């Protein structure tokens, strides 16, 4: 009653900017859901609205969708898929299994997109040439994130990388960071044939290029979005598809409880302590 | 009205109970005997739901189904005429009688040692009036080289 | 070396059926990634490959994408978004915040899709007519999951339901369970205006119809995918987008650590126990 | 400021009963922390206060601590420890690794305690004798939760079981369900 009459002022403890469910219609960052669907804005457009509050151009939305498709799954041997499979075979529900798989996504697994974007952006923002960047990384004892494949070396490129590169070339207006990364890739492939631009490095540099050149973000907005972990979100959302697929697959195969073999574990315990 | 032949080159078997080593030895014997297909078609285990279990056909992997109830395995494997019952002495009687409820099974091997003699008598009566041969209880089984092997008969490879 | 020479057999402890990464090309359920991209499969097609190992028709993929879009976010008031915002304001990373939000998804929050699909499938498979089904639900004192919303009702419909229903009307070949749910909705709305079909109930019944009538599934395959929680996965994947958007929003707004006000908590403690 | 003058009423959206920290002294379910420490409670007593809001006798607290000790770890081969190790080797922090391990705790892994207690209590509450309970579980094709060991058959008993059972013998006032399970 006091709030209705205006006698009392009480600060709101929460601020939100991505969605408004109070009104007659659901609104995604200023755009009603009917307007979202009438404008044929797919998953990429809704993702742009909910993550950046921007109506990205159609090519940007399609590129985001492609980035989600390429990172959807990469087999069951990776740490996250392994954990999801273990949790599914332990009889847990979908949320627990997917969550257990996702909790491994960090620096060593899944952080290559964000790390590669940060490294290439840091090099490109400074004036150092690609060769100076390669020599600086080598001198610091740091491998270039987003460079290096296990098998794909030369004349047999990574096909996901080629698909994303073709889309970025024929649709993006300007990709300075992609050109910088490709010069770095030329240098490193001169060093060693398999040191090609990963899907992680390509996605990172092309995402930075999209943020900086789609015409929707200022330089500081794009820098902030890269810093707060938008590419981590891209990888997590993409890989959630594969993790849920793995959970469903283990449920359908009716796999039983997993126990790791004792012969694969090296028990090295203190003798007396 | 029993049959004069009970193991064949193309015979199939249902194993009652979870005996992975026994059926794996069966499959090794089948592969070495140049059998076209494995002799164990399915397994019955009341304490786990229907699923499939990995086994080695020579150097490759195959899936043998495991059923809660004898009824389902009986239905979807009409080519099976042999049942190897690894049920203990307490459940050998019920499992054997339930198997004798099905006419496709002509041979039943009973492995359990220590079945009371009266229950064994009733098994003999049911088998005799059903025309089903019984490799008697408290046995290892039997082996027809090149065709079939019961359980742990003859050891491993 | 022994495996290469074939002298040793060791059983494989894991089975997978959704993705193969060992070869030259990444494969999504027996389908190469370039073949995925060249015939304009979207997130829906990749989702179908990874979750069902099936080549879904185009309208099924578009409907899956629409389902992921409509469930993307529903404001910060819901339990999962609340938890994600609290964890984000506590200085945690994207994975931890999204995970804390997702772990609330279950029976009470987000589980109406799977429960609605299960109940409507059970009612339709049995011979009970919609009126008999409503009466039987009334007798047991069990609410029909997928029926009833607070703000929206007849004459002010839920527009997400309208969009999804229109797509299913003009694209799906046959929707028996949707028609059954519509009859139940008519009965309940004549009983009471706010008892309309939810987005959860609509998505559940239309997903069952899509599985049973797209031609890519047998009856028992569709039944087992419904049973193992494919709709749980649909809701979780949809809402992960909104939760990541909330995390990015909270990081961009630089919101501080949250503590619930004491005046909102009712302390009722033992006397000296 | 209007709340400091008693001019506004607002309903409380949350209820809590385990701990009060607004006041000068921390209170664990009606008991101050100094009172908790001065009467030589331990992990078990604080656990009883926080989970049950009850003053458990000293033997109950010691038994709870023993239960925490025996279930502390069972090697790295189990599902939860495996997941924790995988997440730790992936470079994640302590909370994420422990979380990823804990999320496998459920029916197949770690739920044998609750399932065993539930089914033994359901049998004991009914009048069925242990023999009839065994036959009933056999008929439904359902193994008895809490029965079974890969090793430790006879004359070499499981030692954690031995320690806990001996403590429950020599300290508990009455163990009806334990005797029922022992007959089973
Ligand atoms: C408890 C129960 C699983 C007994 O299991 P079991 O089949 O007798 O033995 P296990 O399942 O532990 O495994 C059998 C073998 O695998 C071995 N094994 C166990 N873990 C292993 C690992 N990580 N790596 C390699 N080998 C392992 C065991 O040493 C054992 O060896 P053996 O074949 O030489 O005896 C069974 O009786 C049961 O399910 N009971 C229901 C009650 C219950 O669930 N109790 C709670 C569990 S604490
Ligand atoms: C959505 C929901 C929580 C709103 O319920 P609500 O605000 O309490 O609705 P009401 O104010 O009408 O109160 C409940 C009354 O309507 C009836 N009712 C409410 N939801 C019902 C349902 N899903 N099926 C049948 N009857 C329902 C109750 O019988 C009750 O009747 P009464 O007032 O004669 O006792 C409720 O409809 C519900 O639980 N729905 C099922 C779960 C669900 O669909 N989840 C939401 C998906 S987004
Ligand atoms: C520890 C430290 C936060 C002191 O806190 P403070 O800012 O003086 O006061 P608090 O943060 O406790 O909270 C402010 C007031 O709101 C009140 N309050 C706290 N939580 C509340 C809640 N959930 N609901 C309502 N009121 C609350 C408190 O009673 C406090 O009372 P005050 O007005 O007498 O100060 C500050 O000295 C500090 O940051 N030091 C660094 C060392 C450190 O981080 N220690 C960790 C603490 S375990």
């Amino acid at each position: 009653w006091a709030r209705e009459l205006g006698l009392i002022r009480k600060p709101a403890s929460f601020m939100t900017s991505i969605c408004d469910e109070r009104g007659q219609e659901l609104i995604y960052a200023g755009m009603p859901i009917t307007e979202v669907f009438k404008e044929e804005m797919g998953i990429g457009g809704v993702l742009g609205l909910l993550w950046f509050q921007k109506r990205l151009p159609k090519y940007s939305c399609q590129f985001i969708e492609m980035c989600l498709m390429v990172t959807a799954d990469h087999g069951p041997a990776v740490s996250g898929a392994h954990n999801t499979i273990i949790c599914a075979r332990a009889g847990k529900d979908l949320v627990s299994s997917l969550t257990s798989g996702l909790l491994t996504i960090g620096d060593r697994f899944g952080g290559a997109l964000d790390a590669a974007a940060k490294m290439f952006s840091k090099a490109f923002d400074s004036g150092i040439i690609p060769m100076e960047f390669v020599n600086k990384m080598k001198k610091e004892g740091k491998l270039i994130m987003g460079i290096g494949h296990r098998v794909k070396s030369i004349n047999n490129p990574d096909m996901r990388v080629q698909i994303l590169k073709d889309y970025v070339r024929q649709h993006f207006p300007a990709t300075p960071l992609l050109d910088y990364a490709l010069e770095v890739e030329k240098i490193t492939t001169s060093k060693k044939p398999n040191l090609i631009l990963n899907v992680a490095g390509l996605i990172g540099v092309a995402f930075v290029d999209m943020l900086r050149n789609c015409g929707s973000f200022t330089r500081e907005e794009a820098d902030e979005y890269i810093d707060i972990g938008a590419l981590n979100g891209i990888f997590v959302l993409g890989r959630s598809m594969g993790f849920i697929g793995h959970y469903l697959d283990q449920k359908r195969l009716k796999q039983g409880l997993y126990r790791h073999p004792w012969d694969d574990i090296s028990y090295v315990l203190p003798e007396h302590m | 009205g029993k049959s004069t032949t009970l193991f064949s080159r193309h015979t199939k078997a249902i194993v009652w109970g979870m005996q992975t080593r026994a059926v794996q030895g069966m499959l090794d014997f089948d592969y070495v005997c140049s059998r076209d297909e494995p002799s164990v078609a399915a397994m019955v285990y009341p304490f786990t739901g229907d699923h499939k279990q990995k086994f080695y056909w020579g150097h490759k992997e195959i899936l043998i189904p495991v059923f809660k109830n004898m009824a389902d395995a009986m239905r979807k494997h009409p080519e099976v005429d042999v049942l190897i019952n690894f049920a203990s002495l307490r459940s050998a009687y019920d499992s054997t009688m339930e198997t004798m409820n099905y006419a496709q099974i002509r041979t039943i091997a009973i492995i359990a040692e220590g079945i009371p003699e009266a229950l064994t008598r009733k098994l003999i009566k049911k088998a005799d009036q059903k025309g089903v041969t019984i490799i008697g209880p408290a046995t290892v089984g039997g082996i027809k080289p090149g065709c079939f092997k019961i359980g742990n008969t003859g050891g491993m490879l």
